[PDB]
């Protein structure tokens, strides 16, 4: 099955796809080509829980029925150059209040 | 152009709602008039008695939002070969973002209040242009 | 895989495949590999990039096609984006 993802560090958001049975390490290779930091300098979170490289994305609960093109699953990114940074994913904007006539 | 041949040869057809929408299946009668039929609840399928060369289109039962049937806009029951009923697979189309946005705003805003939003008068018109089967049948007659 | 950067009104850098962003003509136009959007906020431009994926995946698909979800609170500004972007 295919899975669709937002890999997010601070302001930077990255839309990408993969297969359920592809690994978290292949997802760190993707970020390497794009942001030019090797996989050993990255740390991938699902909701602030650190993910083991060796684990498949279906094992980590990124399925076709959660990681959908229209609703891709978030993946948190932390970079290293002595120790790893605190996961800081800057939130998206706030939708304004609904006009009276949509309530 | 668009009306059912009265072939008088029957065809066992499965309307398969493979969409989240409540579906309104619409037979084009012998005068080319769109005649509605009982609505399918979402993800349900019914085996119906129709006739070869008859013409069918499907719409959202609540908003006449246009759906597809086996990838295309119109369905024509063919001959049942090996007693195996023909499948009418009714899916959502890949609406444009603009059309999907319109559907959603229409679904929330009472038609009166369309004028009472803060958007260009270009878009009020796009809002008021509710999907119409008749206007679409008219549109599709031309080359 | 050639990617492109879609900066929003609040500085959010959205990175999407090139062949997913030529879904929008308006973008197709600007390119024919960063693109700023002084008027489009990120809670919108997030959702646009999801459509791009949604359209490339399900256009010409024999598979059941699922709804594109739009939350009431974004609907009015996402429509105004949709229209500006020719998609
Ligand atoms: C001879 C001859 C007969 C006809 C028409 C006719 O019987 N038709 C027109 C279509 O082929 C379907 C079929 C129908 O109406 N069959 O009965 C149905 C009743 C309900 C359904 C449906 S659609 C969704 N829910 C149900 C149960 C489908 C067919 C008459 C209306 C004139 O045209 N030539």
């Amino acid at each position: 099955m295919d899975v669709f993802l937002m890999i997010r560090r601070h302001k930077t958001t990255i839309f990408t796809d993969a297969k359920e049975s592809s690994t978290v390490f292949e997802l760190k290779r993707i970020v390497e080509g794009i942001l030019k930091r090797p996989p050993d300098e990255q740390r991938l979170y699902k909701d602030d829980q650190l993910l083991d490289d060796g684990k498949t994305l279906g094992e980590c609960g990124f399925t076709s029925q959660t990681a959908r093109p229209q609703a891709p699953a978030t993946v948190g990114l932390a970079f290293r150059d002595d120790t790893f940074e605190a996961l800081c994913i800057e939130p998206f904007s706030s939708p304004p209040e609904l006009p009276d006539v949509m309530k | 152009v668009l009306r059912s041949v009265n072939s008088r040869e029957p065809s066992q057809v499965i309307f398969c709602n493979r969409s989240p929408r409540v579906v309104l299946p619409v037979w084009l009668n012998f005068d080319g008039e769109p005649q509605p039929y009982p609505t399918l609840p979402p993800g349900t399928g019914r085996r119906i008695h129709s006739y070869r060369g008859h013409l069918w289109l499907f719409r959202d039962a609540g908003t006449h939002d246009g759906l597809l049937v086996n990838q295309t806009e119109l369905f024509v029951p063919s001959l049942n070969v090996d007693g195996q009923p023909i499948f009418a697979n009714i899916t959502l189309p890949v609406y444009t973002l603009k059309e999907r946005c319109l559907q959603v705003v229409r679904s929330l805003v009472k038609p009166e209040n369309y004028r009472r939003l803060d958007i260009v008068r270009s878009l009020y018109e796009d809002l008021e242009d509710h999907p119409n089967v008749q206007k679409d049948l008219e549109r599709l007659t031309q080359e | 895989m050639m990617y492109v950067k879609l900066i929003s009104s609040d500085g959010h850098e959205f990175i999407v495949k090139r062949e997913h962003a030529l879904t929008s003509g308006t973008i197709k136009a600007m390119l024919s590999n960063e693109v700023n959007f002084r008027e489009i906020p990120s809670h919108v431009l997030s959702k646009v990039c999801m459509y791009f994926t949604y359209k490339v995946r399900y256009t010409n698909s024999s598979t059941e096609i699922p709804e594109f979800p739009i939350a009431p609170e974004i609907a009015l500004e996402l429509l105004m984006a949709a229209n500006f972007l020719d998609c």
